[PDB]
């Protein structure tokens, strides 16, 4: 239930 | 997941979407460390420590037994509280499109600051060493902004002599970024030359970084492990206020300390 | 629609097409606010007010009842009259391609001025707050045209610190636009560097804006609602003259006042 | 019965 | 067509092709007005006048009758004679590839001069008003070549304030063209900046234009009507010489006089 | 029977 | 073909390939005239003269008879001898990849010099007029390298006034080429501006040309006719040396002498 | 292959992969000679010498017999030892991602230095002549970095006059590379002009080269032959340390000594 | 039996 | 059993 950011590059 | 306890909040689903959207735009815009380092994907609330694969000799051991202790790096769980007005959140069920959500933005930028300052400058209380404070290379002094090309080349050479290959990224703190992208040398923009000297993507502006940084992008030198990824959870509420938090569990490892060179601000 | 009463005008269909074409080219060329803000599509002659979703406490209310009033922003209906010669309009039925239509252009530019000056600087009589007069950020002084890059970066930083992310547009008033696009710094054109610092589209020249403006393009900060869109209607005629008008119903809302920074002219 | 301008960007 | 009487000339078909090719390369290279204005396609030898759609009141008319006269613009028929040696033209039947055709080039450039000078500066004897002499806007003085960007922007602003929208073309006379495309400001070429300020095509060099010109390309402001298009016809011959001509019938109309601004040479 | 120049732009 | 007599040479097929490859790389790299002029394809050993299509009056002719003589331009057959060591050529059958072939390169560059100097400056003994010595236009003096843009534009104007249209090429002799491609004006490279002023291909460096040249590329002004194309033939051999030659038959015609302007070196 | 004896090492397969990856990134990044010269592919452990195809007269031979000796260039076998800790290599089987492998990088850079210094400056003990020490052309002095364009053009001209055609590469030693890519002439970057003057690929930075170099890329002038390609083999181990080596067999031939010009550092 | 150069542009 | 470098250009 996270914001779904994950890896950004 | 259920540790966020969001179904207990007096918040309608569209206000939850508004809160999440507000936090998400800040995170996607401002998280600089996640643009540069290896990302060990979210493992959930149960992931507790990163296995380093290393062993430490144990003191006071007998002679018929060899005994060693495994080394781990435990994750830090970080919560940034913030408070919203319940009437402002009810407004969106009446069709309001701009509820008062400045404390969401405040908490999200605070969380961004915590993560990025741990990645770049370390977090000793969490047992985290950052990129800048762990490099053995001497920091280069950039006297003026027009010295940035030479410095970049010099930094690359240093990284080449330490065995660190790979395409090199220039990461700029706020002052260095603004000065570089405003600067001209006899009218010619300095940032154009600098961009020709490095990896072709847009140069990363890192708000938490002091000065500037040249680091390898080959991979495998810097590793951010996330357990629970950036989330909004519910804590408490009264008749007028609701208390929420931004939550994340993470740790950062420097695998190769000599893969970056620090540039003193220009 | 039928409020324009165009079938009662002594105007042949090709002259109506010529009038509409003349107004349309001006509107598509010169409407700057509609290029920058969110557009809530035309809702027709019956749309009267924008629902803001907000509530206002009502004074002098008892203790067993809580009473609040809904807040709306009513639309303004704007009509710009103009007059045409009937013989000039009959000319196009005889094959004339350049009927005298300068009053159409005058009325269309007047309507453009009304809409754009409401969007940028407000229209108090219509209850409209503009982008420039509603921003809380301090206006940046741009001393010379060559200071535009730094100022732009500075403005972006301000917008970043207020939580306003998103790609940033530079909007130039006429004097700032002309000075920027004529300027060179040691031969290198300043507008080239500036264009590298902002959203990649052509920079918007806004005739109604004083100075310059840096604003977010993320969406959701500035909302123009149109009821009846820009139209040409018929009012009256005598033997020699026909009276027409440009009509529009609209209102403009600033949802996020801190999403723009004003630059004082260079 | 408008000129059909609408949103311009 | 048969008014050219080409089958009566003592000229072999390949020499006719050589003459036509020589005239055609000059026309496609040097006709500047046809690159900029609307073209009302060739209508043939019978087209006599352009219908303007306008009416003129007739003097000395009774009171029970209203009488008006239609307005037209008659076409001008232009013939430029030239003479060729018959032996030079017979040479191409013997395999010669470079017959003496300098009088063809002379006549073609003379015809180009006539058409383009009518379009830009008018031809009073033919009842033609040109673009430069019909504009009401004040001519801008361009002191030096480096002033061309500012002037261009200034001209565009003037055209914007008169209601003339549309992409704007810069048309350069020979001296302005050569000075602009040789000029550098601190090494940076001025023509590069200027080309960024206007329509992206190659700038038109107009040999017949004095100074420079900024004009709208929206269409419908300037109309060249052609009856008989550029042709080579036969007039007469003796034993050694053949007399030919370049023929064209055309007229030029300024529909919107305020759609151009004249720049005084730099 | 013209040279076929026509409009040039 | 069989006039080259190659099957009589004491040369293995791979050494013949090595000789041909060595000559071919020089020819494809250094033949400048063939890049610029029309090429009348190889016609073989039997082609003797180019038909010009012209006639010359014959002196002392009676009155009942008109008599004229056809004009032709005979081809020149050119042979450049060179000598190779037989042992060096046998080396390639033993697997050597770098046989001594400097005399092949010497002979090929000598042949290139002969052809290109005939094309640019003429060869009176062969009855050949070159491009530079046949132009009627006055040679432009280019005082410094930074004057090249203006000069180029000036030359183009001259070619325009003589009726010579077409895209214009700038051809540079060695000194002009090196100075132009090293030159900067306030840091900006002059060759960049010059390349913007001419045909977009790489500028031709012509080793045989003195100064520089501006010429039309429309076609039909300059014609090189080849009979036997560049070939390597065998002449003689003894026990240690083999005598070969480079052979070509060709002539060059200037059809339009005013299609080029000579620039005096910068 | 089996001469590397890797199955006898006390090394787990993932540690072998880590060692190979570490050596491979250095080799792919830093081997400059292999980017520039012809590569005669790996022939294995049995390839002993390169056949040059040449013959040498034998002294003291009778008169009824002609006797000559074949010429070869034998390969050099090069081994660079290095030592690793066995516990560090066991770490990767426990999940460690950053085992101590700095001696691998040291040995790989030493091997790179050996190969590249043989290619550029020769290795007399191995019977190898390098590119720089075998060229007959006079070395050009580059006084300052801004002289690099002229020098490059000058070098190209020299190569052109010696018959060496082909696209020309500029190869820069470390100091020349850093100075060139930091340098500006009135703000304009010198490396931009230089890159326009040479082959369009990224300029090769050669760590082993002194000064700079201009060489032909036509092929066939410089040939590196590899027998056993760069490999990691096992030599010995005790309880705590394992001894490995980098192995290669190779030789380098200059086929055309006049295909390069040396530039003295700027 | 030539080298096959021909026209070069 | 080499590292597989080979030709680099």
């Amino acid at each position: 239930g996270s914001l779904g950011i994950g890896s950004l590059r | 997941m259920d540790l966020l306890k969001r179904h207990l909040a007096p918040i309608v689903p569209d206000a939850w979407s508004a809160i999440d959207e507000e936090a998400k735009e800040i995170f996607q815009g401002h998280l600089a460390g996640r643009k540069l380092v290896d990302f060990r994907g979210p493992f959930g609330w149960e992931y507790a420590a990163v296995n380093t694969g290393e062993l430490r000799p144990i003191d006071d051991t007998p002679e018929d037994v060899d005994m060693k202790l495994r080394q781990v790096q435990p994750l830090a769980e970080v919560r940034v509280p913030f408070t919203l007005d319940v009437t402002e959140l009810d407004s969106v069920a009446r069709g309001a499109t701009n509820p008062d959500l400045d404390d969401v933005a405040r908490a999200a930028e605070r969380m961004v600051e915590a993560e990025d300052s741990a990645i770049f400058h370390g977090w000793a209380q969490a047992g985290i060493k950052g990129i800048v404070d762990s490099t053995p290379h001497e920091a280069l002094a950039v006297a003026s902004v027009s010295d940035f090309p030479r410095a970049v080349l010099s930094a690359a050479d240093t990284l080449r002599k330490a065995g660190v290959t790979g395409p090199y990224a220039l990461v700029l703190g706020p002052k260095a970024y603004d000065d570089l992208f405003a600067a001209t040398q006899d009218g010619y923009p300095v940032a154009k030359q600098v961009q020709r000297l490095v990896v072709d993507g847009p140069l990363v502006r890192a708000n938490a970084l002091a000065g500037a940084l040249v680091m390898s992008m080959r991979g495998g030198d810097y590793e951010l492990t996330v357990g629970q990824d950036l989330s909004i959870g519910y804590a408490f509420h009264d008749r007028s206020k609701v208390e929420l938090f931004v939550a994340e569990s993470f740790t950062f490892r420097v695998l190769e300390p000599g893969a970056a060179v620090h540039l003193r601000y220009a």
